[PDB]
């Protein structure tokens, strides 16, 4: 038995093929039975059976290379990937997660757990660049797939690996989490442009956990305290209520029970 | 890479035709497909284009809502309706690669791959 | 492990961007609640505590409906001597504030400062749209849809056009009352002349604050006219017709939008 697999290729990618990809990812991350203030909640980690813990994302590119990312359904985030006969995993946060990832890619020959987790701070450190200076788009993703692939054969060094994780995590995990960020990647494909995410995108990414908490702990959608976000030009504004977020956020991490 | 046009022929004023443009091969780097037309002694005139990334259509000035350019699973079509004698011309399908930005190529010199053209003749 | 239920203190912003306001800052029982320009200070009469018991309180007293039939006024009242059912409210995700006992909704039937608030039969009109928040300004955004094109206002007409960040006519003010207003004329509103499919949407005066002027951004990317159930739709998926219509939900690309700010 294998976890559910969703496919995307950069070769000939269109606005439609990327949209279908992201929608299929969301459909396998959660059933949609738990919806709060019209925003779907991901499954609760506690008591989630191991056979339901992950989904796989097989990426292919024009160079006819493939890698398979593993995503944790409880937070939509990349935990590792497989290239050929090797698997690679971010440093687990705890003992239970360390056991959990042994259920991924079980027939792979070699397995490596990195010193670093997948948080942006460290990946930016390793890449030598902040998110605001790493271009996203179909071109960057095509290159990230090749980089991820050639890491297994010795052809990719760590800073390029880190940059490739940053590209994939935003174009897959953050796009699944946010219609807004899916729309941003849609735009890059639409106009065949690559560009770094503007401050509105970065701040949404940084705020996903706190937004999930604020919405689920709200009194009927009104927050106990504001969440500060940014416009595309970097100016700041505060959000006190779920209303404006309904078209912006597509998935939330499970914080508590209704 | 070869493009082939089909579907030209004879009709009378007010009639309709549907042209098709089939590539010999599918390349995945195409940015725009386009239809042009040419009569003797005039330059080639932009008729219609289709943006590959999302299917957005574009039309030349003299096709005044009368034509529809479209794409299918696996071929680009030009549906021509309410044809006037002024639409008689050789019609060509063309391909553009590597375009980047929010606009569209609409001039003959912006498309580098060309079919041989199919003749359209409108009676009366 | 149940979610915490806090009691936020917020303004309540509604019709034309005005705030729910205990008139003159006086708190004797029966004093009217009104629309008033949103303050920036800490005055109690515009700061509402959303209590766990479904009351809405200012300076410790309750937002209270005078009665259970359409058109009666809304007042401040001692929470324990008021009729309990008259102090109960639910705040809906679609912006409605409803009194469960009567099923009537908080309303401002005029748009002027000083308008006394009433309870009314729910018709999801702009006069019945509210937002609990301390944001006193509308959310200004572009609205992107089919083929990446931008919703654009041209006097009374609305259509989708190639996006340009230089174009004030492509900027939209998302008001607390559910209205979508062209940034260059905040007295105008995205308006459907009826609740019926294929009505061409226009830009008209916000004066009626009607059911045809209230819109909700849904989680699936559609922009929904609450009262009719119909969504904003690029007619025949053809931008060249320069017509946006109401149409039943199907979720194809000509019904999908995104607020890009
Ligand atoms: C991503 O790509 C993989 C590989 O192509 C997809 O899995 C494959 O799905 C096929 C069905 O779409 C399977 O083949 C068919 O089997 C049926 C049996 O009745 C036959 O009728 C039919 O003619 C085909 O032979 C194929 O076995 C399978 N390959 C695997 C699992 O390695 C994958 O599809 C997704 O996973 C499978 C397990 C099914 O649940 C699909 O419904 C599901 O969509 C692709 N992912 C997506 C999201 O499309
Ligand atoms: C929207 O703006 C209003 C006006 O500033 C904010 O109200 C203020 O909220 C703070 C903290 O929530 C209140 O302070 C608290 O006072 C209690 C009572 O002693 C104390 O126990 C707490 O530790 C804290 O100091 C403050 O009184 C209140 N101001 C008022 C009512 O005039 C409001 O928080 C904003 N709402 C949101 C969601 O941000
Ligand atoms: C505006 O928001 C309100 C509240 O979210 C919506 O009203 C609610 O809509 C749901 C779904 O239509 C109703 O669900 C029903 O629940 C009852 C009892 O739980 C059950 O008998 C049905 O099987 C159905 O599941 C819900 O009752 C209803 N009312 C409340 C108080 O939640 C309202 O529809 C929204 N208006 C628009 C135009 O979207
Ligand atoms: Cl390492
Ligand atoms: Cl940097
Ligand atoms: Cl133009
Ligand atoms: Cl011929
Ligand atoms: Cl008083
Ligand atoms: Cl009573
Ligand atoms: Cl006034």
């Amino acid at each position: 038995k294998q976890y559910p697999i969703i496919n995307f290729t950069t070769a000939g990618a269109t606005v439609q093929s990327y949209t279908n990809f992201i929608r299929a990812v969301r459909g396998r991350l959660t059933t949609g039975a738990d919806v709060r203030h019209e925003i779907p909640v991901l499954p609760n980690r506690v008591g989630l059976p191991i056979n339901q813990r992950f989904i796989l994302v097989e990426l292919s590119n024009h160079a006819e290379l493939s890698v398979t990312l593993a995503l944790d359904v409880t937070n939509a985030y990349v935990v590792g990937y497989r290239a050929g006969n090797s698997a690679y995993f971010f440093h687990p946060d705890n003992q239970e997660d360390a056991e959990a990832i042994t259920h991924l890619f079980t027939d792979v020959q070699n397995r490596y757990t990195f010193a670093f987790g997948g948080n942006y701070d460290r990946l930016e450190q390793l890449a030598g660049n902040l998110r605001e200076n790493i271009e996203l788009g179909n071109g960057p993703l095509e290159e990230a797939i090749s980089a991820l692939y050639y890491y297994s054969t010795g052809g990719t060094q760590l800073p390029t690996l880190a940059r490739s994780f940053i590209i994939c995590i935003q174009m897959i995990s953050e796009a699944a989490r946010f219609q807004y960020i899916e729309g941003e990647m849609r735009t890059r494909i639409r106009y065949n442009r690559r560009s770094a995410p503007d401050p509105s995108v970065i701040t949404l990414e940084n705020s996903w956990g706190r937004l999930s908490t604020a919405i689920q702990e709200s009194n009927q959608g009104a927050f106990a305290s504001p969440i500060q976000l940014q416009r595309r030009n970097g100016s700041k504004f505060s959000v006190y209520d779920v209303s404006i977020l309904i078209p912006i956020i597509a998935l939330m991490v499970y914080r508590c029970a209704p | 890479l070869q493009l082939a046009e089909s579907g030209g022929g004879l009709v009378q004023a007010g009639g309709s035709l549907n042209l098709s443009c089939i590539a010999s091969r599918r390349t995945l780097s195409t940015s725009f497909m386009a239809w042009f037309r040419q009569v003797p002694g005039k330059e080639r005139e932009f008729v219609a284009a289709l943006r590959s990334s999302d299917g957005r259509p574009y039309y030349g000035d003299s096709v005044k809502g009368r034509f529809t350019v479209s794409r299918d699973n696996a071929t680009v079509y030009l549906q021509m309706n309410s044809l006037k004698p002024e639409d008689t011309a050789i019609y060509y399908c063309a391909l553009n690669r590597g375009y980047s930005g929010t606009g569209y190529p609409s001039k003959q010199y912006e498309y580098n791959d060309w079919g041989q053209g199919t003749q359209v003749t409108v009676s009366s | 492990d149940v979610c915490m239920d806090p009691e936020p203190i917020v303004r309540i912003v509604g019709r034309n961007g005005l705030c729910v306001d205990v008139r003159d800052g006086r708190f004797h029982n029966g004093n009217a609640i009104q629309l008033w320009p949103c303050k920036s200070n800490t005055d109690a009469n515009q700061l509402w505590t959303l209590k766990r018991d479904n009351t809405i309180r200012s300076n410790g007293k309750c937002l209270t409906t005078y009665g259970y039939s359409p058109g009666v006024y809304v007042m401040i009242y001692d929470c324990n001597t008021a009729a309990t059912d008259a102090t109960r409210w639910q705040i809906w995700d679609n912006g409605t504030i409803i009194n469960p006992r009567s099923s009537l909704v908080l309303a401002a039937t005029s748009g002027n400062s000083g308008t006394t608030l009433t309870v009314q039969t729910n018709i999801y009109a702009v006069s019945q749209g509210w937002l609990p928040t301390n944001n006193t300004q509308p959310f200004v955004t572009t609205i992107v849809g089919l083929y990446g094109l931008c919703l654009q206002a041209n006097s009374g007409q609305v259509w989708i056009e190639d996006c340009s960040s230089e174009k004030a006519e492509q900027q939209w003010a998302l008001y607390a009352d559910g209205s979508i207003r062209p940034q260059q004329n905040r007295d105008n509103c995205l308006t459907s002349d009826s609740n019926i499919r294929e009505t061409v949407v226009k830009i008209l005066s916000c004066g009626p604050a009607s059911s045809g002027q209230r819109w909700m951004f849904k989680n699936d990317g559609t922009i929904l006219n609450l009262y009719s159930g119909l969504v904003l739709d690029v007619r025949a998926s053809d931008p060249s017709l320069k017509q946006i219509i109401l149409y039943p939900l199907h979720g194809d690309p000509n019904q999908i939008w995104l607020p890009l700010f």
